[PDB]
């Protein structure tokens, strides 16, 4: 089990940027997946969620709608689209699978209201400079 | 002078009042005996005070979707969504159980939101006939240098009317004034009709036809985001109780287009009616009529050209020491002049005169002798 | 809305045990219910070490157990070893479809 | 166990057959055969020979116009000779005030670029290259199997109204015939399947290459010289004054409305998929086992489902493993065995109208569980 | 008569700018007008033309479609919008009339092949500078 | 394509009189038919000074004249003053829709 992020580096203020993660090893197309950041030598901050299907995608409020998650089944693949970025963006993003919610719905679809989770798969990030 | 060189041209001319029919592209001659000879051209047509009836949405689109589902027996689910009038929603039945998060087995509501934001639009216009403004250019034919084919109004006096200000007397700088008296003739009457605008394009149509129109609108009274009838271009679709899908409909843009065919299309505003007025001009005086005859000799500036409607313009220049004076002219008599008492008014500016040469081969005599000018047309 | 809050940082000694605590501000008892724990090691990526407010996944050591009340959530570490020199994070939702992070403990093994 | 929890269920009892169907689960049994789940997962279309693409969204960019003065010839633009580019000549007035030594009607041409923003393609599909895919869950009683919908628990298969008839593996419990024969709802000859986005429709050859807008033939994809360009571009010169070129507007919602009458598509599939099941190669996995002899948990509250049946999850703590569970109130999950003492099994049964003793184990620690039909 | 330019200033590599020029002093609407640049220390460079209906605006060479004319008669007003600026853009950048054209074509619309011209009235120029 | 040479440099003396040639190659009669000439003095702004070939604008003084071929075009200024130190540039089209301007010639007065 394994997730590989990928298209982080060097931006420009207000520049726009797409990051890529790489599933492998489990049933990509059911799980929830998240992208969690840390800026450095600071904490873990949650950004975005997306269910099985798209249906249901979720943003952090620091995200107006600067930020578009995305994913693709048949890839093993998600996205995360980012425009107007600024040094409060400066992070390393990781990938994340929430492998505890795929125990209670294996269809990865039903967005519930506060559903038992569990962030217990984790690539290892790519660094985002806004500069 | 505008006239010259427009192919929808008319020649008026007066008994011894004076009739005319202005509509856009085309341009009216009028002569009158012992009067100037006037340019009428139709410049604007205008819809005034407008009152929105109603405003369409014919593309949409559907952002913020929100979804929210309870267990079996543990109620209807619910979105703050619900109660935002710019967001869709629906409500709906999902199979539930312990394989998707619930300790029973059953049908689990379910409710899906979405925010219609409209893309393009078209609004309806109640317009009172009344309140349609005309803008209508007067130019003189004043032999002047530039005046030949100007379209700009540096030369034309531009005067406004409406179907109840349908009589203005309008300043000429050197001939007096004109009494315009005119009558409106429209296509289609405007009450019961809706000025339909779809961005550039535009129509008039009736008013039961566009209230009965199936898409998403706004009211007159609010030019908002509380679309009314979003469900005309919102589908949800839950065909096997597994989930819920809210889908746009897609542009009505060509679709309106369509349906519109068989209605009175507007160009852009340039409506098919023509303005019939009456001319009076009693108190419009020939400038110059007390000037004395030239007494030197003529230059021809431009080659001598036809006109589509056979007459010729000739552009002159004075050398003579008599100016400002009257341009003697002759087309030996046969053929008629259209720049009627042209006259010098500086040696340095030519002066262009239009006349009607007769069938087959004339002579444009121009000036009195020494150095008189013996010119040959073939028409 | 719900905001978590954790101790700056702790201090231990080998051999002791240490609480690291998990409170809320516009919180309920479905926020500490839902409270996960996270170890972060000096230059590794995050392990999950709680779930559920209380539940420990297979490989975790035992030695990591935790508790939860309608008020706080809290990480006890038993037998303090040097490798558990780490930064600890609890997470819980903010609203009914969003996760939050708490600032973050540091735990020195001293 | 797939069709536990599933509202739209059928309880076939035994060959058997069977109607298979999106949104549709089948539960199969026999005398002394394994209890059985199958479900229609997907409909594919595979070797689609697009027909015609046409275009609904248009844009008109590089609006490049030459006129010539009376007299003077035809005017002319490379762009005339640019496939990508729609052109028209006209008429209009030219003259002194305009340019011109002469009056009269002088030449003039416009061409603008056709962009395409949106289409649809018309594909010819051959009924015999739809692909079925189908999931057969056996009633193994495991711990994750009761309503989970991945795959993980069943073994994917797959029939073309050609290749209708297959062999089936089941880990354990033997092999299953299947002969499924194909119940298709419009037939795929003279039917050309419209694409639009995300919707689809089944519709008339002949209606289909009658619509009246630009289109590139199914020979060129991914070509720029939209043929019949016309049909959504307009030039207007009503006063010999100017030509206008104008876009006729997005017919993506008109062409949406001329589709109502027409056989939509969600690619799942109208068709159900009638088959014929032979389970003499299938064998009850144990059989040969032995009753448990110890007692039993209750891990999980006894749930019913949407067809009566109910649902019993249960963990064994005696020394018998691998065995028969013991089991009384008919069985819905048919030899009922525990694999290791560790994983809990989940047991489906239809227990009686009213008042029912559901009673699992052998005494001493023997459960006695009560319920109301 | 006068022309006006305003909007230049330094811009980043890559950037945009949008330059505006105000004409008085004659029937802007019946004019044709130009964009004309010149680099420090270097020649007058033509930009760009427009009639004026906006239905005819041609480009030099350089300007691959990176610019884009456009004007508001009403307003006697001129625009040059420019994106993916190089320092080969760097330049003074005059608003120009085409006096000559309007004294064959007075209402400015007619694009006739190679017809009289003559630039009578320049803007003092606005710099850019592209660093 | 049309692309107009004019020479670098010219230098003159006051009193003088100088030629200024603009020579093209993809060209023909109509580029120096529609020859426009501009004058930018030293920190100044250009100047048109003749346009069609030959014709001078109103203003430009007599000491200026053109004249045309259909191989070249040419500016002639007749009794040289320190003032008409500047750049000259010679102007034509390009295609039948875009113009060009030659690459200018520095007029230095001694
Ligand atoms: C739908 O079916 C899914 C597949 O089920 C499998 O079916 C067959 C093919 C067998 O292989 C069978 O063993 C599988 O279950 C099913 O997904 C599976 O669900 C389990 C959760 O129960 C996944 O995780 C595993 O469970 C432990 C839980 O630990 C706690 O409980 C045990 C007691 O059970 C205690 O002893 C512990 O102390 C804990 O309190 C997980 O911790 C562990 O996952 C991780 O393991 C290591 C840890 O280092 C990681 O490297 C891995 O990446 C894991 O993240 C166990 O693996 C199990 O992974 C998963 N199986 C598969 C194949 O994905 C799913 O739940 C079913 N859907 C529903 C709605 O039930
Ligand atoms: C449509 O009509 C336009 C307006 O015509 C006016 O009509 C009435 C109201 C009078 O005011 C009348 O005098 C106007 O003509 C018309 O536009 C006008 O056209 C002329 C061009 O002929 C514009 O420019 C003026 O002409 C000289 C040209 O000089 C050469 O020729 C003379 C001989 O005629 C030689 O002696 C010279 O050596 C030259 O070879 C321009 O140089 C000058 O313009 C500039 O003058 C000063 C110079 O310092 C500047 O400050 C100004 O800003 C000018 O740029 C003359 O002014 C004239 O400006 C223009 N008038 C208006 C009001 O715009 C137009 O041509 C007609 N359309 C057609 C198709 O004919």
């Amino acid at each position: 089990v394994q997730l590989v992020e990928s298209g982080g580096g060097l931006v420009r203020p207000g520049g726009s940027l797409r990051l890529s993660c790489a599933a492998s090893g489990f049933s990509y197309s059911n799980h929830w997946m998240h992208w969690v950041r840390q800026a450095p030598g600071k904490g873990l901050v949650w950004v975005s969620r997306i269910n099985s299907d798209g249906s249901t995608r979720n943003y952090a409020d620091f995200v107006k709608g600067r930020f578009t998650i995305s994913r693709d089944n048949a890839e093993n693949t998600l996205y995360l689209e980012m425009n107007s970025l600024t040094a409060d963006d400066t992070a390393v993003y990781y990938c994340v699978r929430d492998g505890v919610r795929f125990y209670y719905d294996s269809t990865g679809y039903y967005p519930d209201s506060f559903f038992k989770y569990g962030m217990d798969v984790w690539g290892q990030g790519t660094t985002v400079t806004v500069s | 002078m505008r006239c010259i060189g427009i192919s929808n041209r008319d020649f008026v001319e007066g008994v011894s009042w004076v009739d005319i029919v202005l509509e856009h592209g085309s341009c009216v001659t009028t002569m009158a005996k012992n009067k100037p000879t006037l340019d009428f051209e139709l410049i604007k047509t205008e819809a005034k005070q407008p009152a929105t009836l109603r405003k369409y949405c014919i593309e949409a689109k559907l952002t913020n979707t929100t979804t929210e589902s309870r267990c079996p027996t543990q109620g209807e689910p619910s979105l703050n969504e619900e109660q935002d009038k710019r967001f869709i929603c629906k409500h709906s039945m999902v199979d539930r159980g312990w394989g998707n998060g619930c300790g029973l087995f059953g049908k689990g509501g379910i409710v899906t939101c979405a925010k219609f934001t409209c893309k393009k639009n078209m609004e309806g216009k109640i317009v009172q006939p009344e309140n349609l403004e005309y803008t209508i250019v007067i130019t003189p034919h004043s032999g002047e240098e530039h005046a030949v084919g100007n379209d700009t109004g540096k030369h034309g006096k531009e005067i406004k009317i409406t179907p109840q200000s349908s009589t203005t007397e309008a300043e000429l700088t050197g001939y007096g004034t004109v009494t315009m008296e005119c009558s409106p003739r429209t296509g289609l009457d405007f009450n019961e009709m809706v000025l339909l605008q779809m961005e550039d394009k535009a129509w008039l149509v009736h008013r039961q036809w566009f209230l009965d129109l199936p898409l998403p609108w706004l009211p007159g009274a609010d030019t908002g985001s509380n679309w009314i009838q979003k469900e005309t271009l919102v589908t949800f679709k839950n065909p096997h109780a597994k989930k819920q899908d809210v889908v746009v409909l897609g542009s009505q843009e060509g679709c309106m287009h369509t349906a519109l065919t068989g209605a009175t299309e507007i160009q852009m505003l340039l409506f098919t009616g023509h303005l019939k007025c009456r001319l009076r001009m009693d108190k419009l005086q020939l400038k110059g009529m007390s000037y004395s005859m030239c007494t030197g000799k003529f230059k021809i500036v431009k080659e001598i050209a036809e006109t589509q409607h056979g007459t010729i313009v000739i552009r002159v220049q004075y050398e003579g020491d008599g100016s400002p004076c009257k341009i003697p002219f002759e087309i030996t008599v046969l053929g008629r002049l259209i720049t009627v008492n042209p006259i010098v008014t500086e040696k340095d500016s030519p002066v262009n005169i239009e006349a009607e040469p007769p069938f087959g081969d004339s002579y444009i005599i121009v000036g009195v002798e020494p150095g008189q000018l013996k010119l040959n047309w073939f028409k | 809305q719900s905001v978590l809050t954790q101790p700056v940082s702790v201090s231990g000694s080998p051999g002791q045990s240490i609480t690291i605590s998990c409170t809320g501000t516009s919180s309920n008892a479905d926020t500490y219910n839902l409270v996960s724990w996270y170890q972060q090691r000096p230059g590794k990526a995050p392990k999950l070490m709680i779930y559920e407010g209380t539940k420990r996944p297979s490989g975790v050591s035992n030695r990591f157990s935790a508790s939860k009340s309608a008020t706080a959530a809290s990480l006890t570490i038993s037998g303090l070893q040097p490798e558990d020199e780490a930064d600890y994070y609890c997470c819980s939702y903010a609203t009914s479809r969003t996760l939050v992070f708490g600032g973050g403990t540091k735990l020195t093994v001293v």
